[PDB]
């Protein structure tokens, strides 16, 4: 009987029992409408608040997901979580139900049977405490954790991430959000015709609703924590930079995703807006006419298009618009032009598994020649062509040749994988933790070393990109799922508990160590660059990959 | 009639110290204060960012005129009630706002003073560590009365009188009431 | 009556009692003439066999040294050993008698054909003497015969005009003639002519390597040890000898059109006038020294070692980890650090000395320890490491890579223990030529004037350990055999195994691999 | 003759391997062997540098004529007794000398062939590791008799006659007397 009356009308949740000795029940409000449909006249427009209902709508089933095209090959594996790629047939089922009217939330609320006050009132209704009281049986507003799913801004759905275990483990309310993706959510003609960042503006509208309504479910609109991974980790960072985020959240976690990578912002929104129009017969001279017709076209025709960008970049995604995103994220962060939030950033040992998992052989090595080509492919796709081709290629190659073991192609495999890891993930993440520390935001940093290798993951591989997700979400707590089908061990269960303790402790206190105790994860500052090495043997260590992070931050920008 | 505190012989200081892990940043600043003084030179309220950072806000009196000097990243920005002395011993309320590079300043109920700095200006006041009331240590101590200080939501002088854990009063400051 | 009958006549020596109870006697033979006086028409000519004397030569005090100018601030401080720079006054004692007729060696015989260890000195090819090095302690300690040799230095021994007028490499040729005399005569003293080992520090270490690359030296020595010295360092070979010869010639009224009359001019003039002369090269390079003559040195020491153009010699190379202190010291404050702006400048003209914008930046990056980014003590250590690596460590590891790959039992070492002295700054690591007092076994006989540091029990027990490795190598071609002592593994480019010599002696992997290869594999082809 | 080893039906091999820590390099080479054969083509003696170095010496009968191919780094240098037939069954002695890139070869009482290859070339035969006599695992095994083998002071066939620690004898090979 879980009825809750929000500002917009009553909604009915569905109680969900959990299948683990420990964890207790969770009432989950699925498909909750946080914004009015961005359909028709409202396509390519910021989200409006939802229309109030006077009935009782069943928030018990998943609402449709935002329009996306899921096809092997036509999506960039080098970018999406490794659990996401290797298991697409499982991801299809979450996304087969589709609509443009897709702006929805899932709310995961932990429920105890402990009757704190209701039983005193059953004995004595007369006292003010009950006579006109506000304290509930589960008294004390619970910290809110909003997860922003991030693939490549083209696909995905919060519905993929079951917050139940993470909710009823840290006694927090976990929320998962649907926001506009693909073209629908990020098309920009580079002006006022289409301003881009619609998806972002959805997330902001989500946080508006949540900050206005979570109180009813028993949430604390002052202890809200946005967290994300992959591109959702980028959204987390892009939101800390957005003026639109004042008062809407207070603490942020970004997992293997910064606003600084070459694929977090679309730097040519108009180039790709107009290429798409060409594919649907809408490439007209004036932009507003071009967007005019794009609104008349059925979303499916738009989402079905093959709009490939250059490698490790995006075609549709967040744009620097001087509104939602005020300036270039590098400028905004070098000058410290951001409000203060408790941050917790982090990266995995081998994010860039999918950057090598093609040229690695049966004895799992990479040839001297295979290596030289891969860096050349890397340089020419990411840093362009002329200006300083040779001086850049030769430097990177030198810095990614382990010289204590130069000839063995197995360790040559590792470093090649490190190149893409360091460059796309560690460099920007360590840069962000640096620039947040300086301007007095409590910063915390982690490395992720422990994976759960399946039967699709090559044995040699360490923790892949995204591999950290199940532990954050407490999947090992309820056994293997169809989405994360790894045989989680006792050791995997222990770690997944430990990550969750921090991840909630942070949402509770903004300090991963307190209150729930477990090696104390010390704070991070540019001074000693202190990070927690999360794995089977956890340590707080210093200066993560310091000599490689700075190669890219300091030396390389001088080499053009 | 705010929470009146009297600053006396030689001078004194009442200090606010935001807990390390909750130091605010901000785009806009609201700050109002009630005062009576005869001083020509004084610093009334100074807001300082964590060490290393340059970001500072100072409400001061120079040659009788009241003003506010602040740097949030690029330049020091002045805004001053230019055309009337305020050190006439009578009661006065000064209200100062700030948004990005710009500032606003009104004394009692005169025309509101408006400052709009030329050139490209930064907007964020970072990690504010301490509010310093009384200016004893800046270099020019305050002599006079200060009442009900409002700053970005915080009633500093009230919570100062209300025995705040983070307020330290040291010097010749005394509570009226 | 210490008396030995040799090929060139009969020679008498002196018996030094050592400054220690443990160590036993050594018969010394000082100022033994190994070659004919290189004067007259023999100056700027190859060394001649010495003439047989009829009686008994009173060879019991030193012989005069080769003509050399020794002044504080007129010599390349950065290039010469540290004990040499800091002790110039005491050095000058051994440099008091200077004859042009100076081709003499000194033999130390302990009291079986004992192994022969020839010591080649050398700071910059301009100055120095074997008389500085007391091969006494090393001798009766390892039961080896030790020899310290004098060779034509400065102009007098390295002047080339780039043709047959002046061929150069006379110094090197004198060393050859020394080894000629040695393999023929050392038998009369009780030496093994088929177990001769040439060893040296500084340029004297280069000379060792330079002899390995010369076809002349064949069948005269089997083993070789180079200490903080290479044929590959920027200052190891003079590439423009005729340039300087003509610049020297202008300073003594000899600069004539024809090269053959310019050489006949300089011969006629007094030796003191040419030596006192003021002639200096672009920093880190040299005016006078070994030249590529196409005869002694057939080609560049770099080409010849990639070609394998050398016989298989038992090589032991090495560097100390604070080599180029002299580079960095002169910009160190009281707080024992170096400022960021002083670091950026030093690098800049380091490039303007030896090499543009990218190189200036790479080095600057490579030598910043981002673990302690801002601490000027760290920023001193790595700026020190810059010159340490580029002038000593890089050439040394280059040689050992090219020697082990062409099948020669190579052994590499890092010497990290400095003698504790107040002569140098406290923060200091082992400086260029700090391994000498350990090799020569000075800690055994206490402090001398030339090495005045407060010697400790640990310095003596390290000096014993080193002298063991050093003698053992001269005996067997293997520092582990035959004297019992962690075994010094043979070096090879697969695992680059070197002995990390010090208080805690240990065999380690790939010495400074990541920085060494910067200079050997990234920097070379950046243009 | 010196120490004679018969090489029989199907051929054999005598392999001397230099001890690792004493693998010799050289500028001038002396190589002498007495022999008797009927082979039109066979490989008598091959000296190899260590694995990685392509430096070799090969004494080989080709077309019925004795000779030597060798390379020290630059070019493959050939020298042979071209004028006469050497596989006649009679006991012949061939002497080979190698001064740098230049070489001379003589057989019996016959005129001495001189070979001087043009163009600058390397002189050093680097770290020599194995001497192979009979070359069974080379293509053409020797069939006949080899006696008194000299390579730079090494009496290799006499060494195998008094059980030297480095030499192996695999294949049809017998000692004489
Ligand atoms: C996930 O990992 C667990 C932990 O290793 C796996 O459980 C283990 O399964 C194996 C068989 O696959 C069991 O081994 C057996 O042991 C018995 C004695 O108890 C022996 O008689 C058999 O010869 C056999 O080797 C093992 O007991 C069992 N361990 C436990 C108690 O968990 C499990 O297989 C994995 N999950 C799956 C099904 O993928
Ligand atoms: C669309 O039309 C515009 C204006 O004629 C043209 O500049 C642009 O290149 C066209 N886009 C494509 C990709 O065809
Ligand atoms: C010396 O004189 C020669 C011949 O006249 C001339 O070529 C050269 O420039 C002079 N060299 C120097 C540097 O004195
Ligand atoms: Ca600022
Ligand atoms: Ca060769």
């Amino acid at each position: 009987d879980p009825l809750v009356t929000t500002n917009f009308g009553k909604i009915r949740g569905i109680k969900k029992e959990l299948n683990n000795e420990i964890l207790g029940p969770v009432i989950q409000f699925l498909g909750v409408p946080y914004a009015a449909p961005p359909t028709g006249e409202h396509r390519f427009q910021p989200p409006e608040p939802p229309s109030p209902w006077s009935d009782i709508r069943n928030a018990t089933q998943f609402a449709p997901v935002c329009p996306q095209n899921i096809i092997d090959g036509r999506l960039p594996e080098v970018m999406l979580p490794v659990w996401f790629t290797n298991n697409l047939d499982v991801v299809s089922s979450y996304v087969q139900d589709q609509s443009e009217d897709c702006l929805y939330l899932n709310i995961y609320v932990p429920t105890e049977d402990v009757k704190r006050i209701s039983k005193e009132c059953a004995r004595k209704p007369g006292k003010k405490i009950c006579r006109k009281g506000d304290i509930r049986d589960s008294g004390g507003p619970k910290p809110v954790m909003v997860y922003i799913h991030g693939g490549s801004y083209m696909e995905g759905t919060g519905n993929l991430y079951d917050g139940s275990v993470l909710a009823s483990y840290g006694n927090v309310i976990v929320i998962t959000v649907n926001y506009r993706l693909g073209v629908l959510g990020f098309l920009s003609t580079g002006d006022q015709a289409a301003k881009g960042n619609y998806g972002l503006l959805d997330l902001i509208q989500a946080l508006r609703w949540t900050s206005e309504n979570i109180g009813f479910f028993g949430g604390d609109p002052l202890r809200i924590t946005v967290f994300g991974s992959g591109a959702g980790g980028s959204c987390v960072n892009l939101l800390t930079l957005s003026h639109y985020s004042e008062g809407l959240f207070q603490r942020a976690i970004a997992q293997s995703g910064t606003a600084l990578s070459s694929w977090a912002v679309s730097f040519q929104p108009a180039k790709y807006a107009r290429i798409l129009a060409t594919k649907v017969g809408c490439n007209v001279s004036d932009t507003v006419e071009l967007v005019e017709c794009l609104q008349k076209k059925p979303y499916k025709e738009l989402v079905d298009q093959d709009v490939q960008p250059a490698r490790y970049h995006i075609a549709f995604g967040p744009v620097i618009d001087g509104d939602v995103i005020p300036d270039d994220p590098q400028i905004l962060m070098e000058q410290g032009e951001f409000l203060n939030y408790d941050i917790m950033l982090g990266v995995n040992q081998g994010e860039g598994l999918k950057f090598v998992e093609n040229i690695v052989d049966s004895d799992d090595g990479v040839s001297a020649s295979d290596f030289d080509f891969a860096v050349s492919n890397f340089v020419d796709n990411l840093y362009g062509y002329p200006e300083g081709k040779d001086v850049l290629r030769e430097t990177i190659k030198f810095m990614y040749t382990d010289w204590a073991d130069r000839h063995n192609p197995e360790t040559r495999r590792k470093t090649l994988l490190a190149l893409f890891t360091d460059h796309q993930w560690v460099a920007p993440a360590v840069a962000t933790a640096d620039l947040h520390s300086n301007f007095g935001s409590p910063t915390y940093f982690y490395a992720f070393y422990h994976h759960c290798q399946t039967d699709q993951v090559p044995a040699w591989a360490d923790a892949a990109h995204g591999d950290e997700v199940p532990y954050v979400l407490g999947i090992p707590m309820i056994g293997p799922t169809e989405l994360f089908p790894c045989n989680f061990s006792k050791n995997d269960v222990m770690l997944s508990a430990v990550v969750m303790t921090y991840w909630t402790n942070f949402a509770k206190t903004g300090d991963p160590n307190q209150p729930v105790p477990q090696v104390a994860w010390t704070r991070y500052s540019q001074k000693d660059q202190l990070y927690l090495h999360i794995g089977l043997k956890p340590r707080v260590k210093e200066h993560y990959r310091a000599n490689k992070v700075n190669l890219w931050l300091e030396l390389v920008p001088h080499l053009h | 009639s705010g929470t009146t505190y009297i600053f006396s012989k030689g001078g004194g200081q009442i200090t606010y110290k935001w807990p390390p892990n909750d130091r605010p940043s901000t785009r806009a600043d609201r700050l109002a204060i009630g005062f009576s003084t005869v001083q020509k030179e004084a610093v009334l309220v100074r807001v300082d960012s964590s060490s290393g950072l340059g970001d500072y806000l100072e409400l001061h009196i120079h040659q009788g005129k009241i003003g506010v000097k602040f740097n949030v990243g690029t330049d020091d920005i002045a805004i001053e009630e230019s055309n009337a002395i305020i050190n006439d011993g009578k009661y006065h309320v000064v209200r100062f706002t700030r948004s990005g590079g710009n500032a606003t300043l009104q004394v009692d109920s005169w025309p509101v003073i408006e400052r709009y700095p030329a050139g490209r200006q930064l907007t964020i006041f970072n990690s504010q560590a301490t509010i310093i009331i009384g200016g004893k240590e800046q270099g020019q101590p305050f002599q006079g009365q200060l009442s009900g200080l409002y700053y970005n939501g915080l009633k500093v002088l009230n919570m100062a009188a209300e025995n705040d854990a983070n307020i330290a009063i040291v010097g010749n400051v005394r509570l009226v009431g």
